């Protein structure tokens, strides 16, 4: 009863935490597509 | 219509002695109770947020049935013609009123959103929003069938105080003398008759005047043109279409939306009923009630079963 | 949740009856004795109120909660976590008194 509604908050966190960890990883394909781009634009100056 | 008679029966305490009882045998039905309900549970366990929000809410939801049924009552009563809907023809959760409260298929992901039971208050709440625009809709039609339908064949048929060129004899004019020699041709007899005329010329006033208004029987105001009148004769013809459309169109989007509003009073009382279940039971969605409209005597039986779990 | 307050032990019954499906079976008040009238915060002539803290679940049953609570009148003070630091405080309210 208690314990269930202490452990759905608890799964919320969780899942908040999960949810931060996608974000990072699309941001993380994101940023090194930027990395990819810029290191084409410097290779293609050099 | 019918008021909330669903007794709060959690699962573990169903209506009847028994929890499978309720569905089935249930002492109530020893009393020829049709009480037989199910609650679909929801994808996940409702946090205390949810009973809460039900617990704040339940005066809300109360404020919302009260304008579903005084809506579809005045929508039955004002019309005419949208009473003739009953239990079966209303088809809420597709199934008559009664199946309906055993039918939980409206408990899907369609009108709810089918996530724990803090999701499920607000997509009542936005049903109830949505709803609340048909009793809007339906005021404003019936505004507007009331100003068409009194705007026209309101007047009289003619010969009368208002609307008399529909009777006009179409140097004469409209008096219609309801209780003359001169040099003018008086010999003549206007066919204003529904009334009677009277022997005038407008060669001279004098002899209309006196033909008219300057003694003993009054003139009667017409419309000015018999074309005025038949303007105001299709004008009534549009105002008995539109009122017809209130009547009977109109009517039955007005039952269309008292069924909607059976069923989402339906679902409200499901959601209430599980969070009573939550309270005196298992905080995961689980419950195991009927809803019926037996009589006081049905009532009384009903508590003696569910003395067990008693508020 | 925290529902640390106070109940009446006259008014025990209209607590209980009151929010009833708020307590939910799995919150019990622990009243306090009040043999002796529990001295009103406002009022010097005391009243034969109790002091009883229960468990809040829920946003609007502990706001529910706390209001009912407020309404009682009953003699209530803040509970600490710790026994020891409640104990501390209300033997110097008591001093201080």
């Amino acid at each position: 009863m208690v314990r269930f509604i202490r452990q759905e908050a608890e799964e919320k966190a969780n899942e908040i935490s999960v949810s931060a960890e996608e974000e990072f990883n699309i941001e993380k394909l994101q940023l090194v597509e930027a990395e990819k781009k810029k290191i084409r634009q410097e290779y293609e100056r050099k | 219509a019918s008021r909330y008679w669903v007794v709060s029966l959690p699962v573990q305490n169903s209506a009847a002695s028994v929890w499978n009882r309720l569905q089935e045998q249930i002492s109530k039905h020893s009393f020829d109770t049709p009480l037989y309900r199910f609650n679909i549970p929801n994808l996940r366990v409702g946090t205390l947020d949810s009973l809460l929000a039900l617990s704040d809410d339940l005066v809300k939801s109360n404020s919302f049935v009260e304008s579903v049924s005084h809506k579809i009552r005045r929508q039955i009563e004002e019309l005419e013609r949208v009473s003739g809907i009953e239990s079966s023809s209303l088809s809420v959760d597709g199934v008559p009123v009664d199946t309906y409260l055993t039918r939980f298929v409206w408990d899907e992901a369609k009108y709810p959103t089918m996530s724990p039971l803090r999701e499920i208050v607000d997509g009542i709440h936005t049903l109830v929003a949505k709803i609340e625009d048909d009793l809007k809709v339906r005021v404003a039609e019936y505004n507007n069938v009331r100003s068409q339908l009194n705007a026209i064949n309101r007047k009289q048929s003619g010969s009368l105080a208002v609307r008399d060129l529909s009777n006009l004899v179409k140097l004469v004019t409209l008096l219609a003398v309801v209780p003359t020699s001169y040099v003018v041709p008086r010999s003549s007899k206007l066919l204003y008759e529904d009334l009677y005329t009277v022997t005038l010329f407008g060669r001279v006033a004098d002899n209309f005047r006196i033909a008219a208004r300057e003694k003993g029987f009054q003139i009667r105001d017409f419309e000015y043109s018999s074309e005025a009148q038949e303007s105001r004769n299709q004008e009534l013809e549009k105002l008995v279409h539109d009122q017809e459309s209130l009547r009977s169109s109109l009517l039955q989007w007005c039952y269309t939306s008292y069924g909607e509003v059976f069923s989402s009073w339906m679902h409200f009382c499901a959601v209430r009923v599980f969070a009573e279940s939550i309270l005196r039971y298992g905080l995961p969605p689980s419950f195991l009630a009927c809803v019926l409209a037996p009589s006081v005597k049905g009532e009384k039986k009903v508590r003696s079963i569910l003395e067990e779990l008693c508020g | 949740g925290f529902i640390a307050g106070l109940v009446p032990r006259e008014k025990s019954m209209s607590f209980e009856r009151m929010l009833f499906r708020a307590t939910r079976g799995n919150v019990f008040l622990r009243q306090a004795v009040v043999d002796e009238p529990v001295v009103d915060p406002v009022s010097g002539e005391k009243m034969e109120k109790n002091v009883f803290v229960v468990f809040y679940s829920g946003e609007r049953a502990k706001n529910k909660i706390l209001k009912i609570c407020d309404a009682f009148g009953a003699n209530r003070y803040p509970f600490n976590e710790e026994f020891d630091k409640q104990a501390q405080a209300i033997s110097e309210v008591s001093g201080r008194l």
